[PDB]
């Protein structure tokens, strides 16, 4: 199904997959927190200027 | 509508940053803005959710092929 490749990895290519994945998992989550970070600071600087001027 | 979240908001966040500071954000009462805001947050824990459900199912996969050879 969506793994399929698998099937044609060595049994030690399963190993190194199976190594990595957790940092692998963390870069990820890390790329993402930065990316909505930046996204909120337009929003969150407006906020902050309403409550500024009122 | 049930917890609406405008297209162009999804457009946004997928985006890069070059076209930000053309947000004319001023425009809008501070509660639509706090909505805005609220919103972005659950994209990201929708994509979290993704990322997440993934490498369960990818980890799953490797498993089950290790005991298959075995
Ligand atoms: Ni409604």
């Amino acid at each position: 199904g969506e793994f399929e490749f698998l099937k044609f990895l060595t049994f030690d290519d399963l190993n190194q997959r199976l190594c990595n994945i957790d940092h692998e998992m963390e870069l990820e989550i890390e790329q993402l927190n930065k990316k909505y970070n930046a996204k909120r600071q337009p929003i969150v600087d407006a906020m902050n200027a309403k409550r500024k001027r009122q | 509508l049930l917890e609406e979240i405008p297209k162009w908001l999804a457009v946004y966040s997928e985006a890069d940053s070059s076209k930000d500071h053309l947000l004319q954000f001023n425009m809008f009462s501070l509660p639509e803005l706090e909505g805005f805001d609220s919103m972005l947050v659950r994209l990201f824990k929708q994509e979290l959710g993704t990322i997440v459900g993934f490498y369960e199912r990818y980890r799953r996969a490797l498993i089950l092929e290790k005991n298959r050879r075995a």
